[PDB]
């Protein structure tokens, strides 16, 4: 099942979402910084 | 009917790729000397401009499958697909392979495609798979179907990337479907029997002449004209001329007579061609233009006027063969018939 998982999940590189995918995705420190950012400012993490 | 690719044959990898809305077709290539990485040669323009196919070219060496391969590097048979076949360069004599640097911008997971000189390893080895459902797994491959290749070592695809300004050949995770055409056969009709795509020498009288241009002195428009010259240039490198068929598909058919060519000089670079009122001249690969580059071969100096044959996709009868046979250079399209000035090394 882990190698048949991750022969799609490489075959299909969107499911790792906009940072990992790579052609200017961040890395996943900064995705996971930004995350934090985004939780603290409102007007980006609810509806508002 | 339909012939197969086997594992002598001498191919090509060709994709389409269509930009500026204009679909064109480019040629796996690859130097090998000084330049391991791969590139594309476009053969859409062969009347604008000669495609390169002395390194476009490849040859299978071996179609064995994936359970054999790897039990022995544990330790004319027919391409089929799924199996791992063995493609080398012809020209450098390395085998494509799957480099394990990363040039790629910005593609983390893919890899760069090269010439590697060791056999050994997975890196060099490809699978063959169906383009479409046309094909089966298993089933021979048949000359004419899109393939896709598959890297044993990376388990990435020969796939056309567009993401730089240029276009490039890496192993990704994205498939691009590659066309394979035939270039020669293992047939090899006996031995002399020109063949297109051939290093030969133009010898003029009794083993005792070869036009050549003008090498000692060096300087590039002393070596731009053309001259019969007599002595060791028999053995130099400055006589060799490679004889380039006009089409891709089957260059490396018997040459017959009648067939157009180009005449390119192998240490120079530069094709030879007709300019009326300079007579003969080299001149650079991007001006040559069919037209006058176009030469033949004619076994009589008749004015016979043959025309053009129905462009037979194979081997081809043997007409000419070296030394024995005679020949009559005549331009293609003014008809002229070479000859020499005849001035009084």
């Amino acid at each position: 099942n882990a190698n048949v998982v991750v022969r799609l999940l490489i075959r299909r590189p969107e499911c790792f979402g906009p940072a990992l995918r790579g052609e200017g995705g961040n890395g996943l420190l900064a995705a996971m910084e930004e995350a934090i950012k985004i939780a603290e400012d409102p007007s980006r993490d609810g509806p508002s | 009917e339909i012939q197969f690719l086997r594992t002598d044959d001498e191919v090509v990898l060709q994709c389409t790729a269509t930009i500026h809305k204009e679909q064109q077709k480019l040629c796996l290539a690859a130097e090998g000397f000084g330049n391991r990485l791969c590139f594309l040669e476009s053969t859409s323009n062969s009347k604008n401009v000669p495609p390169d196919l002395s390194i476009c070219t490849f040859v299978l060496e071996q179609s064995l499958s994936v359970r054999a391969l790897q039990e022995m590097l544990a330790n004319h048979r027919t391409l089929l697909y799924g199996h791992a076949i063995l493609l080398r360069h012809s020209y450098s004599g390395m085998y494509l392979c799957c480099l394990s640097t990363s040039r790629s911008s910005t593609d983390k997971l893919a890899f760069d495609v090269g010439l590697q000189e060791d056999t050994t390893g997975e890196a060099c080895w490809w699978t063959i798979h169906p383009a479409s459902k046309q094909r089966s797994e298993g089933e021979k491959v048949r000359v004419g179907d899109d393939l896709i290749l598959v890297s044993v070592s990376s388990e990435r695809y020969l796939h056309l990337s567009y993401g730089n300004g240029s276009l490039h050949v890496d192993a990704a995770f994205q498939q691009t479907l590659w066309s394979v055409a035939p270039i020669s056969s293992g047939s090899e009709a006996a031995q002399g029997y020109l063949i297109g795509g051939d290093v030969l020498r133009l010898l003029h009288g009794h083993m005792d002449e070869c036009l050549t241009v003008p090498s000692g002195e060096h300087g590039e428009e002393q070596r731009r004209t053309v001259h019969y010259e007599g002595g060791a240039v028999s053995v130099h490198a400055r006589s060799l001329w490679r004889l380039e068929t006009l089409r891709v598909a089957w260059s490396g058919s018997h040459i017959r007579w009648g067939q157009p060519f180009r005449l390119r000089h192998v240490t120079t670079g530069k094709y030879l061609s007709l300019m009326e009122d300079k007579n003969l001249l080299l001149m650079d690969k991007e001006k040559a233009d069919v037209k006058s580059t176009a030469f033949t071969f004619r076994s009589s100096k008749e004015k016979l006027d043959v025309g053009v044959r129905k462009e037979v996709d194979g081997m081809g009868t043997s007409e000419i063969k070296y030394g024995d046979s005679v020949c009559y250079i005549q331009h293609v399209d003014t008809g002229l018939w070479l000859t020499y000035q005849s001035v009084d090394s």
